[PDB]
Formats: C-alpha cells, structure tokens, sequence
C-alpha cells in the first residue's frame, strides 16, 4: 500500500542530535519518550497529500562503534546529517560523513540533507551563510532546527522526503 | 485507627501527601513525580519496601539531588522524635505506677524501626553498590562514617556494627562451577609459540573462546555510573566512562582486524579461506550467546571493504551463507530478533552494549527533569525508574561467568591487537577500501590474479570440540 | 518470559544471602552481614522455558520480625532455609511456615524446605527429621551447600517448579 521510507541520522555525538527524531516522533504536544517501545520511530504522516510511512534509525549515543557506521548507514534510502551550530568540530565533520554515505551507498547522487541544530543557549558559533555554503556546493537542502521548540524539525524531514521522491 | 506521626514542623517527613508534593501512576504505589522530600519517605516508608526502589533511587538520584545534600536527608529522616505519653500514660504515672506506654511502644515498633532499617539499608546499599561516591568525596566518606558509627541503641546494633565493618573493607578493596570447563583447543600454532598466532594459525573454537572471556570481561566491568547522565557522551567522556569506553574500543579493533585480515589477502582462494574462517569463529560465538562477537563479525562483513566483495562471496559455502545472513537479520527492523533472542536464551552471555546506549541517552533527552503541577516543580521521577530499568538489565547479564579456561597466551594477542598501527582513522579506513578495490576491481575492470601468502595448510579443523581422556 | 517472584526466608546466619548469592554470581560469601533487604534478578532456561527470577532475600534477625507482612504478601514462592547444625534454625522453621500461611491465607503457598551448610561434618538436624516435617507440609525438602554449590540449582528451580504447577 503506502510507502515506506527507511531514513537515517548522521553526526556528531554528544551535542543533541537525538533531540531531532524524538521531537518528530513524540507526542508532539507531550513531552515524554520511551526509546524502547516498539516503533517509537516510525510515523505514518502525509506530505504533499501523499500519506508514507517514515522509519528513522537514529543511533544516537552508538558514535563510539565506528566500525559499525557502513552496516547502518546502508539500510537507509536517505540521510539527515545533523551538526549543531555551536560546535565547529560537529558541522567541520560533515564532509566525511557525506563521503561515507557516497561510499556505502555506492552513489555520487544519495538523497539528503544537511540539518544545523540548535541544542541550547549557548552562543552559536556556525553561521547560518556558513551552512549554506556547505550545503550549496553539496547541492543539498539546508534546514536548521530547534531541539527545544520543535522549529524545523517537520521541514528537516519532509525534505528530505522530497528529496528522495525526486531523485 | 492509624498511628499518629510527629508534628510536620519538627518532623518534615509527616507532612501528608498531596498532588503538590506526590503524584503516583495509575501492591504498592509505583511513584511519577515528587519533591525530593517525599521520594526519601517513600524510599524509607514505614509500610513497606519496594525492594527495586533502593536500586532505582541510588542509581539514579545525582541528577536531582546532590550526594551530600542526600546524606543529609538521610540523616533527617533516620532522626524521628518520640511521642509524649499519653493521658492513660500520665493518670498511671500520677499513681505511682508503670505507664502500659502503648502508643509509644506501637510506635516504636510500627513507625521508627522500620524506617530506620530502611534507611540503614539505603546506607548499606550506597556503600556496597555505589561506593563512587565516596571514593570521589573523603569528606561524604567521613560524614558516613560518623553517622552509622553514632547510632545509639540496641535494635539497629547488628546493622550499624555491620555497616561500619563494610565500609572499613570497601576502602581497602572466586568462582565456582560444578563442571570442568573444556580443554583448550590447539592448530598450527601450539602453546608457547606466540609469534606464530594468526587468524588462520590458532584454532578457529579457541579464538571465539578467548575472546567471549575478554569481552566477557570488558561487559562486566561497566558500572551505571558511567551511563547515568549520558556521560559517555560528553565532554569528559574518558574520565567518566573509561570501562565503557574500552569495551567499545575492542569491539571496534577487532571488527577492523577482521576486515584488514580480509582485504590484505589478495589470493582470492586464501581470502574465502580467511571469511570462511572468521563466519566459523561467528558460529562459535553464537554458541557461546556472545552477542557482542556475533556484531562484530556482521559489522565487518557489512563495512564498505568486505561487502562489495562479490567475486569473495560467491566461493563461500552456501552453509556458511545462511549463518551470516541468519546472524545479519538480528540486527534488522531495529534489532527485534536480536532482543528477543537474548530474552530466550540461557546465560552466561555478552550482550551488544549499542542498544541500551541508545536507550539510555534518548529517555534522558526525551523526558522532562522537573513536572510542573500547582505552581510546584516536582522531580520526575517515571524518567530515573526508566533510565534504571535499562541499567538493572545490563547488571542482570553481568552476573554469570563464563566457564571456560583462560589462556594468557592467547588472551594477550586479543588484547595487544592493533590493527590501525599509528594510523589516524580516516587513513586506515580509506586504506582498507583501496585495498578491496585493488583486489576485486569495479567492473568493468578486470579481476587479476595474486601470489598465494600462507604457507600453512588453509583448511579449517572446524569448530566441534575435541575430547581426548 | 514468565516472571517469578521467590522468596529467600529462615534464621539469622544460616545461610539465605551466601545461597542467593551463589545462585546469582557463582560465588561464596564468606563474611557474615546481615541483611535487611536485598533482591536479585536471574534469566534462566528451566525446563525448557525461559524465565526471569526475582529473587528477594530477607532479614533473618529477630529484630527484623515486625518487618515480614510486606514481603510475604507479594512472593509467589518460598525457600525456608536452616541450618543443618543449628537446631534452633530448624525450630524456627514453623513460625516462618504458619506467618507466611496467614499472610496469604491459603494452605497451598509454593514452597521448599531447605537444609543448607550441607559441606560441614558437625550435623546436628538430622535429614530424617527435616523430611518428616516437609512431608508434613506437602513440600520437598533439598539439602544444600551454598559453599559448594551442592543442590543450590535443585532448590532454586525445584521452588520455581512448584509456582509454575500451582
Ligand atoms: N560452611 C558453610 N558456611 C556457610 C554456608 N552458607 C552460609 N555460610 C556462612 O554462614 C554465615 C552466614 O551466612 P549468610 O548468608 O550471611 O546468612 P543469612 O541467613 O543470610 N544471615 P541474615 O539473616 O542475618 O541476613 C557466613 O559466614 C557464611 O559464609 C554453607 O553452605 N556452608
Ligand atoms: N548482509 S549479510 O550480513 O547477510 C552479508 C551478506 C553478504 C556479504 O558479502 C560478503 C560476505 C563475505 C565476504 C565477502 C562479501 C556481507 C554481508
Ligand atoms: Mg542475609
Ligand atoms: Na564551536
């Protein structure tokens, strides 16, 4: 029937990124999780008046296990690669995840988007020109998101299912 | 009737519940959010105990409560007054008689022992099972130490001798089996001749037996103190999660060994020699329920170096075949065959450490520290009970040992492997996909031909175990 | 996974926490603290099913007495546990029999008669005496080393037997 897309988050530990599915996935309107129920990551949504599913690996906190980053990454049709905008080291990694994803998938062309975060007050440090140079010479979307207000987060996903929709 | 309690003024833990200080889930209570007054009195109630609350609780409390500030709520609660007589009481003491003194003995026995105990069982667990906390503070070591060492009278003597004898043998600070373990199992290279160990040199059953020991090992040594609050995360990650860490690092270089073993012959016949034996060393793993192993053999199997390595794939067994795609489809759908499988089978074994990690960091990250209810912050506490759930399941499966025969030998190869040498990470990876590329060319480019670079006999002695008398 | 809530109850100092703790980890505890409450979780295959134990290990101090309804009301099952050369332990034995009946007002409560320290020479309960009174009771009676190890496995999966029949 309706179809399903398998997409993947990718970056830096430690600086919030699992605060991107959880807000997507959650109660929107609760704010409560529990990881460990079966399909807390999958969500039936509709986008452009077409109803899919989307089924979200997030490894969050398995950044450590590097050896295991191409076996992951392959299961998915799509990527978001999420830094946070304060931390330089987090959006200076994203080539080299772009060029895993490219590796693993065997393709110049692999649908995705590149998702600057905002995890906190703390002063950002990535301009948003910066961003979108990146992603411009990526010929990729650019979305920034809130990992507190849920600003973004339906844009950085739905996006990215246009992106594969029009691969 | 119920007892009466002391005055809420000169005792704080009597004041009654109410939705601005206690809310409960939907036989006893199970707690959502509370002040942290309320959560102590019900870690101490005087009705009853829930025995995982203790567990919970100390696990978990460093996120709302400081251990110092934890210390002293104990000592708070632990410190109840007395009631005064009662009129019966007083009329027999008037008339020169002895009081029957029945609500105060009532009281004794119903409301300050049992709390009491409980809270020199909050104490007890603390030293035993959470001692970190005193180990990073002298000071709350010594404030502990004078207060279970002052406890006067002779109900809670047993205990307070007990504690304090507990406490002077954690500053300063053997298994048992009914059967024999197994024999160790020996190939091309024989015991002693270290110089000679390989993958293909040792025997394929005492590889997955050393390093079910060794990973064993690294899984039982991770404490909750490195996964409460995300730590391993963070900034201070090594000071923080440093068993962790390790843990994680073998299964990392091994994983790597394998692929470079893999891609560094460049015989097509010795390589699926090679994979053949690595899936016979994933065979044993799974006999021996080491999790941990069986990923990261599949790991290897599916890095980019060793997946695209069709001409290497079609030579494998078609037996052989159907364990590695068994073993690949644990992971699959969000490792639902994988829970399940450790949820049936029959300890000792090792699980994958990726997936309580996850869990861990998202109920943290998903859930809300503070519940706000009548213009009061309560702490929520359904999130800790979560966090700690997943903690009491990794502490289940790191009880059992393993009964199998340590060969130091074999185990120092383990854990002098370096795959990487002194190579930055970026450099080795790319390496090892080269590395394919040359030996299994993207067509349409030709496949070539390479020497042969084992001198040993390539053929396996499988991985049944042997019984000599 | 069925879960099983069993219950560790006897005498102080005979051996209900060195007999917990050698089920759980493999390992004797040659030191003597008495325990005011302590539980312990075990995935285990018996009989071909996987179940989870919890296990609750219990006070046996006289001064813990008051302190036994709790837990009573919630085990499934119970190991009652003397010592072979304390006399007094076995005397005890009874009292914990007809509290847990009341407590749970049934005659029909899943439970074992243990005679544990079975690696000491000096036996002053004899097994005799010990088996009269569990067939008394309706219950086996398992005797056991936590030291060795000797019947720890029968005693533990006997009880869990016995909850799954009831
Ligand atoms: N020889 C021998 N000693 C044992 C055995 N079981 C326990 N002990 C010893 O007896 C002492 C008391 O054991 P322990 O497990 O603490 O008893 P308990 O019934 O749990 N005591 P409590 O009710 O106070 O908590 C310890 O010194 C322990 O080593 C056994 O099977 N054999
Ligand atoms: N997804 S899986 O785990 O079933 C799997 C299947 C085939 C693979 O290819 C190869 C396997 C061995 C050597 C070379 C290539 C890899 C992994
Ligand atoms: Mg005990
Ligand atoms: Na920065």
């Amino acid at each position: 029937g309706m179809t399903e897309y398998k997409l993947v988050v990718v970056g830096a530990g430690g600086v919030g990124k699992s605060a991107l599915t959880i807000q997507l996935i959650q109660n929107h309107f609760v704010d409560e999780y529990d990881p460990t129920i079966e399909d807390s990551y999958r969500k039936q949504v509709v986008i452009d008046g077409e109803t899919c599913l989307l089924d979200i690996l997030d490894t969050a906190g398995q950044e450590e296990y590097s050896a295991m980053r191409d076996q992951y990454m392959r299961t998915g049709e799509g990527f978001l690669c999420v830094f946070a905008i304060n931390n330089t080291k987090s959006f200076e990694d994203i080539h080299q995840y772009r060029e895993q994803i490219k590796r693993v998938k065997d393709s110049d062309d692999v649908p995705m988007v590149l998702v600057g975060n905002k995890c906190d007050l703390a002063a950002r440090t990535v301009e948003s020109r910066q961003a979108q140079d990146l992603a411009r010479s990526y010929g990729i979307p650019y979305i920034e998101t809130s990992a507190k207000t849920r600003q973004g987060v339906e844009d950085a996903f739905y996006t990215l299912v246009r992106e594969i929709r029009q691969h | 009737g119920q007892m009466r309690l002391p005055s809420a003024d000169v005792y704080r833990f009597a004041e009654p519940d109410s939705e601005e200080n206690i809310i409960f889930e939907e036989g006893i209570p199970i707690i959502k959010a509370g002040t942290v007054i309320k959560l102590i009195e019900r870690l101490t109630y005087h009705m009853y105990a829930d025995p995982n609350f203790v567990r919970t609780f100390l696990t978990t409390y460093r996120s709302f409560c400081k251990p110092q500030e934890l210390l002293s709520l104990i000592i708070e609660r632990f410190e109840i007054p007395e009631p005064e007589p009662t009129e019966a009481d007083r009329i027999a003491i008037e008339n020169g008689d002895q009081p029957l003194s029945a609500e105060l003995k009532r009281f004794r026995k119903e409301y300050i022992q049992p709390v009491q105990l409980r809270v020199l069982n909050v104490c007890r667990h603390w030293v035993e099972h959470h001692f970190y906390d005193f180990e990073r503070d002298a000071y709350l070591l010594q404030r502990m130490e004078e207060f279970i060492g002052t406890v006067r009278g002779k109900a809670m003597k047993k205990w307070v001798e007990s504690i304090t004898k507990i406490i002077q043998r954690k500053k300063i600070a053997n298994i048992t089996f009914q059967s024999s373990p197994p024999t160790v199992e020996w190939h091309i290279s024989r015991p002693g001749h270290i110089e000679t160990f390989d993958l293909l040199t040792l025997h394929p059953i005492e590889i997955a037996r050393q390093l079910t020991l060794l990973e064993s090992d690294l899984y039982r040594a991770v404490q909750p103190s490195e996964l409460v609050g995300s730590v391993w995360t963070k900034e201070d990650k090594e000071i923080n999660s440093p068993n962790l860490l390790k843990m994680i690092r073998h299964t990392t270089n091994l994983t790597l060994w394998f692929e470079k073993c893999i891609v560094e012959t460049e015989n097509l016949e010795e390589r699926v020699a090679v994979v053949s034996r690595i899936i016979e060393i994933l065979q044993v793993f799974q006999e021996l329920n080491n999790f941990n192993g069986v990923l990261e053999v599949v790991s290897a199997m599916n890095s980019s170096p060793v997946y695209r390595l069709d001409h290497t794939f079609e030579q494998i067994p078609s037996r052989q075949k159907k364990i590695l795609e068994e073993a690949h489809e644990l992971s699959e759908d969000h490792y639902k065959k994988y829970l399940a499988k450790l949820r049936s089978i029959n300890p000792p074994c090792v699980p994958f450490f990726g997936i309580y990690l996850t869990n861990i960091l998202k109920t943290e990250e998903g859930n809300p520290e503070v519940l706000k209810r009548h213009g009061k912050e309560l702490i929520n506490f359904s999130k800790r009970r979560k966090v700690a759930e997943i903690t009491g399941e990794i502490q289940q499966y790191q009880n059992q040992p393993y009964c199998l025969r340590v060969e130091s030998d074999i185990k120092r190869f383990f854990e002098n492997l370096n795959p990487m040498g002194n190579s930055m990470e970026k450099e080795f990876t790319d390496y090892l996909f080269n590395k394919s590329l040359e030996i299994e060319p993207r067509n349409p480019k030709p496949l070539p031909r390479f020497p042969k670079k084992y001198s040993y006999p390539l053929k396996s002695p499988g991985v049944r175990p042997s019984n000599p008398r």
